[PDB]
């Protein structure tokens, strides 16, 4: 009778989770809206049909045969990363019962902030899959859950884990693999030892951060001096050629532009190799084909290029309406040590004409003159006649296609 | 100049303690290849399989599958000393040993067809009390089955 | 006979600069750094037996 | 150009509220025309059971040589888009003006 | 009265040209149900096709494919796209490390006579000539048919390929023909 | 040569870490050029020092 | 005008190649 | 046997602060259970350390092996001194006891700054003659950045419908 | 950048992925047992080789079918014979079969089994009724698959109104779960022995038609045939890569996008590595005959060399030729590289080394060409309505 | 048969044999040479 255990190892043993950012400002944000108050009232209106039937009450005011029972009120979320599971794990409580969280992480190690949330409560309201943020409409599809919260950046796990990288103040030399999955390639040791001095310039710049005349410098330095045994080499050679690393390390209180080159370069090497900028873009329109009508979407944003791509999506997306952002509260910053400038924007989908709604504020008379030669000139053509065109038409079926569905 | 019909030649040819040398000659194959290590376990005898994963040991890091195949090829010697007649059975003591190797390099990894083998070469030996001792093994680690139950009323 | 007649005193200066340059650098890492990785092995190599 | 109308159609009104501009609807025609219409499975039968059909009326002394040129045919044809072909065709289409 | 061989009789019908003059061997059918009485003489058959007949072809077909794809490597290859005004003339590959040029007729000329127990319908599928009037170049074409004058291109040391052709006509000559200036 | 060159067959244990690649990029029928050498350091004589 | 967009796309190395340094260009 | 020398020879990097140890453990005659030395300095050092910095494996019968990546100096003597603490206690273990010990330290090669440190010890015969499986690879893996497969792909488990009853009881 | 790979991909788009289908028809029928269980792609900018690898080998998982009366779906392989035969069977019982008393059973237990649920008793007085739960059990995974392709979105059935089942939500006991199909020669035991002795039994055309007929093997032969688990792409340039990711990722999901090939990245072997239009765009500067051998070391199984027919592209493709064909001779004979298409002589090729080629451009590049129907884009750009493009490509297996 | 590590594996099939030899050295070119001359007198090894 002898219990086989795997021994734990350093990261095991020592791991600590991410801090809470927002509570109670998320469950307004990811729960509430059109889509949660007609939900609460048809709650309100089974509960008066089941005292109406005859079932055993209390006195106060007021698809196929395998699956015929299909579920009541239940409000669907998905959570884009889930991390630590305390934001997957404040919708689940807050809203009681009739909701539903599923969760989508890049890394393995987020199993085990899944794993404790089942304990809890499972089965039926919590569900897991290990994807990115991208590839949640090829399995979900359109019109899927009644809200989408979408996080970005690292967790609190990854940052103090020495193998997974994000060590700046450790004194030690270990291997700079800063990524948040497998499903990426190689990491920033095997990066900056193959890449070019004009390919990162090009990758430095896509981030708005350690522009032109910085980004160029930095470059030099790597591509110059690049033996890389272990990310100390790197630290030194990045503090030579900008300043050294602030005392608050990744979380920086201090103001955008006035960072040091060393934390602009490592901040958007983080975003380099986890193609933050491709998983942002395709995560939020994404997500506005997978919200239902009148939907919520949350997306969380600390760094200024997810400024300028959240607020540049709502502008352009044709159901896309910004309800309202949020700034963090005062308090999170002392106990939990977020960053300053971490925003929570809450976007809305539009049923339809999301346009007129855009064109109170934003229609300027040499957009109303543009748009008088766009219509003379015909610049709004597509295609329709050409080869891939003629088999593609809108979301609602047509007459000729819902005979092809009898037969098929 | 030498395909892999002449390398297991070769291998079958030599004696057991040649295993060690041969296998740091042509470690092109096997440090690599879990697929090309199953298959020379599994085209030699048993003595020479234990001696190579011995080899290996110290060098690789071997997966449950070279230990699943070493003993399906036990099993299969086995089989053949059953049919023919001559030849002295597979020991107890030798599956033990390849168990017991396979459970401190992998625990809880291995299937229950590793418990399985292990039961049906220990049965011509009638050890039950190393039937009694895997079975309190595999009941700590909440996997007990019902044909490990039958394997273990034959041992 | 174009290219060096196109050139200046101070280009064809820096050229032959950043020639010898890359030079130094190239050969100082392959006498320092072997078996290509792009990477430094980062430890000792375990010991060597004689099979 | 106001909802109610067509895009190729033209509207007489000359009001402003309500109302979004051209660039803004080549902008939701090419967001919300991503749809294949359904491949009809029945109307057309599948290439094995067309030249199974074929070596049932071929004579067996001479199946073997049909056999023969069918396989020594390395070119597939008109290679015609699939529609997971035509899908990611058209999604790299739709994220841009035609301009 | 011909007997079986796998050597092709090589027939010089002058310099640089010769005859490859080989037969396909042909096998008999499978003797299963559905081949058996098969009317032959009428080919206008309306008989009901079972799906039982087409899964027992569809077994016959992978045997022969089976057959064929042992005789695979040592197929021509056709490089250049074939001309046809009544024969069919291409380019082949061989695996022999050599670039021919062989024809291939419609109707039956034996290596000995022309007397045999084929139509010219077909012969025009035994040898070859409905395959390769209908392949382009890239596909396989069967050593075993005949060849018709087939004549071996000549051989330089230096590859053709990224050579200027602005050079002079004399110095072309001399580099065609192996002899460099 | 004879100071690189390793006395007999020698092997080792196998890591991720170490993986002596065959990455040469030139041709393997050559070997002029590609044997393991160091460079001689002559000491200097009493004169010179 | 359109062949001058890609001169911002070119490696560093084989970008000013008539001449070996980028400081005495036009700018 | 009745005396037992165990030879450790250190291989050191230091550059401006750091150190790189590479300690090849080689005992003096077959029978030491080396799978029992390298468990006990594998659970010591990963309390104190992660993984990443070293590593511990067995070469040879009486032979073990212990690197360090290039650490801080009070971080890489403290890998050393415990090493070489568990090297003696695993040998007091099998009936020894210390007699005499040595230490020798090398100069730098002519071009690198390459040491190596000579540890050597003896002992002699000092003695007169259901617990829990750990286990690990002889070989270790490095886990660089994420898991690749997930934590549960490393377990298997058996269905649940060929699952029995306990015929031993479980407290 | 990623304005250039939006042209690049409108352009070359339908002429990329018709010289990838015919080099893909040729290998599933030289090598028809192969199954590329583990996929490279050198040079990945769009994913056009990794969607046709997919399509080729794996009809059945993609999100959107494949025209079914196409000769380009007619390949080869093991599992694409498999999804041959469904397709088959399905037009065997709606063309080749005029009795509707398949409508029989069909409309009779869709009605049994809608009254035995809240009408009609239990199923315990009918006895030996197990041909229809089995049957109904197999009938209810069809399902399964079917709203997959109609939604085009696998794990569609936790986004209906279903409740979730109680019991794995992670999925932790169906990826650790023990499989007992897997049987290897040695786990099998305590058998009769008349099986083992009496070999070439179904030999029989009778038997051979009750091996194709049912489907419960098939699925069980589909599940050991895994034809695409991972698949690694390789690409450099940030603006190819967003668009490769774009293409692949509704249909080849779980692929890892990976920056650079390093020379450590040799010690991962690959049943499959696809260099498609990627060896003309390596510069200058950068060692190709490294590459090339580098890429040769990462295969378990076929290399694939695709460009287009040019005199460039040729002679690179003819020194990759002679580059891979140098190692024969170092080491295990079962690890040599063989050419299996196009060339099968193994020595220098006749047209790059023949007499008329020196002052003919024409007869210098050993080719193929592939034809498709050309899109929109191809037609516009040329100025002429081409229906029928032409793709001339040059390849090597 | 036991194996120690430094020992010379004979492969199976084949049997070392110990030949002794002598030669004048004079009239022949010598033992084996790496490098011949490129662009009478045969060697004793051949
Ligand atoms: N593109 C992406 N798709 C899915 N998960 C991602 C992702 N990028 C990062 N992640 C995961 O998101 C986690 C950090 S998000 C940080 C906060 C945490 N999710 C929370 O709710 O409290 C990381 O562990 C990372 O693995
Ligand atoms: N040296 C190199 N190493 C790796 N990739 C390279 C490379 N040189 C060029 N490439 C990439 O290879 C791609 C070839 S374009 C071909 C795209 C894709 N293989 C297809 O056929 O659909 C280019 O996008 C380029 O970015
Ligand atoms: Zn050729």
């Amino acid at each position: 009778m002898k219990r086989i255990v795997v021994p734990h190892r350093w990261s095991e043993m020592n791991r600590v989770e991410h801090p809470p950012l927002m509570m109670k400002q998320l469950f307004q944000g990811v729960c509430g809206g059109l889509r949660w108050l007609e939900t609460k009232s048809l709650a309100q209106y089974l509960a008066v049909r089941a005292i109406e039937e005859g079932y055993p009450s209390t006195p106060g005011v007021r698809s196929l045969q395998v699956t015929k029972q299909k579920r009541l009120v239940s409000y669907d979320v998905l959570d884009c990363t889930l991390g630590s599971g305390y934001h997957a794990g404040a919708v689940l409580e807050n809203g009681g019962p009739y909701t539903r969280v599923v969760a989508l992480d890049c890394d393995h190690d987020a199993m085990h902030a899944a794993r404790d949330l089942v304990e809890e409560f499972g089965g039926d309201r919590f569900r897991f899959y290990c994807c990115k943020m991208s590839e949640a409409k090829a399995m979900f599809g359109e019109r899927s859950f009644d809200a989408i919260m979408i996080d970005g950046g690292v967790s609190d796990t990854q940052l103090e884990d020495p193998e997974r990288g994000f060590l700046l103040d450790d004194e030690g030399g270990h291997r700079l693999d800063m990524r948040f999955g497998p499903q990426m390639g190689v990491g920033a040791l095997e990066y900056l030892n193959t890449v070019s001095q004009h390919t990162l310039v090009s990758s430095l710049l896509a981030y708005g951060l350690l522009e032109y005349g910085q980004a160029m410098k930095m470059s030099r330095a790597i591509t110059r001096r690049k033996p890389f045994v272990d990310s100390r080499e790197v630290l030194t050679c990045i503090e030579q050629a900008g300043d050294e690393l602030p005392e608050g390390g990744w979380r920086s209180q201090g103001s955008r532009r006035k960072s040091p080159m060393s934390w602009k370069f490592l901040t958007s090497l983080r975003c380099i190799i986890n193609n933050e900028m491709y998983e942002l873009r395709q995560g939020i329109e994404n997500a506005l084909l997978m919200l239902r009508d009148d939907g919520r979407l949350v997306v969380f944003s600390r760094l200024p290029w997810e400024e300028r791509l959240v607020r540049g999506t709502v502008d352009d997306h044709p159901h896309a309406l910004l309800s309202y952002v949020e700034d963090i509260s005062i308090d999170d910053v002392q106990i939990y040590g977020f960053t300053r400038h971490a925003k929570m924007w809450v976007i809305t989908r539009a049923a339809s004409s999301a346009y007129a709604l855009k064109n109170t504020t934003t229609l300027t008379e040499e957009k109303f003159r543009e748009s008088s030669v766009r219509w003379l000139t015909g610049m709004y053509a597509g295609q329709t006649h050409g080869f891939p065109a003629n088999n593609f038409t809108f979301e609602n079926f047509e007459r000729k296609e819902w005979v092809t569905l009898r037969r098929n | 100049g030498y395909t892999f019909a002449d390398f297991l030649r070769r291998l079958e040819r030599s004696p057991d303690s040649h295993m060690a040398p041969l296998y740091h000659e042509h470690r092109e194959l096997f440090v690599r290849r879990h697929d090309m290590f199953a298959r020379v376990i599994s085209s030699v005898t048993w003595s020479k399989g234990v001696a190579l994963v011995a080899a290996a040991g110290y060098t690789q890091a071997v997966n449950v599958t070279i230990y699943r195949a070493l003993l399906a090829r036990m099993l299969l010697h086995n089989r053949h000393v059953r049919q023919c007649g001559a030849g002295s059975v597979v020991p107890w003591s030798a599956a033990l040993r390849t168990y017991s190797e396979a459970i401190a390099t992998h625990g809880n990894a291995v299937p229950t067809r590793m418990t399985l083998s292990a039961l049906r070469l220990c049965t011509p030996a009638r050890q039950w009390v190393a039937a009694i001792s895997l079975l309190m093994l595999s009941q700590a680690n909440d996997k007990l089955t019902l044909p490990m139950l039958i394997d273990a009323a034959g041992c | 006979w174009f290219m060096p007649y196109l050139w200046s005193k101070e280009e064809k200066a820096a050229r032959q600069k950043s020639m010898l340059a890359d030079l130094e650098e190239v050969e100082r890492r392959k006498n320092e750094h072997s078996s290509g990785r792009s990477a430094p092995p980062r430890t000792s190599p375990p010991p060597q037996f004689v099979r | 150009h106001k909802p109610g109308e067509s895009g190729l159609q033209a509207g007489s009104s000359t009001t402003i509220a309500g109302k979004e501009t051209w660039s803004q609807f080549s902008t939701k025609m090419r967001y919300g025309r991503r749809r294949i219409r359904v491949i009809d499975v029945a109307a057309k039968m599948s290439y094995e059971y067309q030249m199974l059909r074929k070596m049932c009326k071929r004579r067996p002394a001479m199946r073997q040589w049909a056999v023969r040129d069918d396989f020594c045919d390395m070119n597939p044809g008109v290679v015609i888009m699939s529609p997971s072909m035509q899908a990611a065709f058209m999604k790299v289409f739709r994220m841009k003006e035609k301009g | 009265g011909h007997m079986p061989t796998d050597v092709p009789r090589l027939v010089k019908t002058g310099n640089t040209r010769h005859n490859r003059l080989i037969f396909p061997l042909q096998f008999p059918p499978a003797t299963h149900k559905f081949n058996r009485a098969f009317v032959d003489a009428g080919y206008q058959r309306q008989r009901a096709i079972t799906p039982a007949e087409m899964l027992v072809v569809r077994q016959e077909v992978e045997q022969l494919q089976q057959r064929v794809m042992r005789a695979a490597p040592k197929y021509l290859r056709v490089v250049r796209d074939p001309r046809c005004h009544g024969k069919v003339q291409a380019d082949f590959c061989t695996p022999e490390g050599d670039l021919v040029s062989g024809r291939v007729y419609r109707r039956f000329y034996g290596d000995r006579n022309r007397v045999s127990a084929h139509s010219t319908m077909r012969w025009q599928h035994i040898g070859g000539w409905k395959l390769l009037k209908r392949i382009r170049r890239g596909s396989l074409f069967p050593h075993n048919v005949p060849l018709y004058a087939v004549t071996k291109h000549a051989q330089i040391d230096f590859p053709n390929t990224l050579l200027d052709t602005k050079h002079s006509t004399v110095e072309q000559t001399a580099m065609q023909y192996n002899d460099p200036m | 040569r004879a100071a690189m060159s390793p006395g007999g067959f020698s092997t080792g244990a196998v890591t991720e870490e170490n993986f002596q690649p065959k990455a040469t990029g030139e041709s393997h029928r050559v070997t002029r050029g590609k044997a393991p050498k160091v460079t001689m350091e002559k000491g200097p004589s009493n004169l010179d020092r | 005008r359109w062949a001058a967009k890609f001169y911002g796309q070119v490696t560093f190395g084989p970008r000013n190649y008539p001449y070996p340094s980028s400081r005495w260009l036009a700018r | 046997p009745d005396v037992c020398v165990v030879q450790v020879c250190d291989h050191m990097q230091h550059d401006q602060g750091v150190k790189r140890h590479a300690l090849t453990i080689t005992y003096g005659a077959d029978g030491f259970q080396l799978r029992s030395l390298i468990r006990r300095v594998r659970r010591d050092l990963e309390r104190q350390l992660s993984s990443t910095y070293w590593q511990c494996y067995q070469t040879n019968e009486r032979a073990a092996f212990f690197v360090t990546t290039k650490v801080a100096n009070g971080t890489a003597d403290l890998l050393t001194t415990s090493v070489t603490q568990q090297l003696v206690e695993h040998t007091e273990s099998m009936g020894y006891s210390l007699a005499s010990s040595y230490v020798t330290l090398s100069p730098d090669v002519v071009h690198t700054s390459v040491r190596m440190l000579i540890h050597n010890f003896t002992f002699r015969r000092s003695r007169r003659v259901s617990e829990t499986i750990e286990a690990e690879p002889n070989i270790p893996t490095m886990h660089v950045g994420p898991r690749r497969e997930p934590l549960n792909a490393a377990e298997s488990i058996p269905p649940r419908n060929e699952r029995a009853v306990n015929i031993w009881t479980v407290d | 950048s990623t304005n250039d790979a939006i042209g690049y991909f409108l352009f070359r788009g339908a002429a990329m992925y018709a010289g990838m289908h015919r080099v893909f028809f040729e290998l599933s029928k030289q090598l028809p047992h192969f199954v590329p269980k583990t996929m490279l792609d050198f040079g990945a900018g769009t994913g056009t080789a990794i969607l046709v690898a997919k399509e080729v080998y794996d009809p059945g998982s993609l999100a959107y079918p494949l025209y079914r009366s196409l000769r380009q779906t007619m390949q080869g392989n093991d599992s694409s014979r498999t999804h041959q035969l469904s397709e088959l069977r399905y037009d065997l019982k709606r063309l080749q079969r005029n009795n509707e008393e398949k409508k029989k059973v069909r409309f009779m237990a869709v009605a049994a089994l809608l009254e035995r649920g809240e009408v009609d008793p239990a199923d315990l007085p009918e006895d030996l009724k197990r041909e229809i739960a089995e049957v109904a059990t197999a009938a209810a995974t069809a399902k399964k698959d079917r709203l997959v392709r109609e939604a085009h979105a696998r794990y569609r059935d936790v986004v209906d109104g279903t409740e979730w089942e109680s019991g794995d939500p992670l999925g932790e006991v169906r990826a650790s779960t023990e499989d007992p199909e897997d049987v290897i020669d040695g786990e099998q035991g305590d058998g009769g022995d008349d099986g083992e002795a009496a070999k070439g039994r179904p030999k029989t055309w009778w038997e051979k038609l009750i091996d194709v007929e049912n489907e419960t093997a098939r699925t069980r032969a589909a599940r050991r045939l895994r034809p695409l688990q991972e698949v690694t792409a390789v690409e450099p340039s940030p603006g190819m890569m967003e668009i490769g990711t774009m293409v692949l990722h509704d249909d080849v999901p779980n692929v890892t996008w990976k920056r650079y090939l390093l020379p450590e990245d040799e010690a991962i072997q690959h049943d499959l590595v696809v260099a498609a239009y990627s060896l003309s765009e390596i510069a200058t500067s950068e060692n190709r005959r490294r590459i090339v051998q580098q890429l040769w070391k990462m295969t378990k199984g076929v290399l694939v060399f695709v460009e287009f027919a040019n005199l460039n592209n040729f002679n690179i493709l003819m020194e990759a030729r002679d580059w891979i064909l140098e190692e024969k001779d170092v080491g295990l004979w079962d690890w040599q590289p063989t050419i299996v298409a196009p060339c099968p002589h193994e020595h220098r090729c006749p047209l790059r080394h023949c007499k008329t080629g020196v002052k003919r451009k024409r007869m210098r590049i050993c080719s193929t060409e592939a034809h498709y129907r050309s899109t929109f884009v191809e037609v516009w750009a040329r100025h002429m309505p081409l229906k029928v493009g032409i793709e001339p490509i040059s390849y090597l297996i | 048969e036991l194996y120690v590590p430094g020992q010379q594996i004979i492969p199976p099939g084949l049997t070392r044999y110990r030949v002794d030899v002598q030669y004048q050295g004079n009239d022949f070119d010598g033992w084996w040479k790496s490098t011949t001359r490129q662009l009478s007198r045969y060697h004793a090894r051949t």
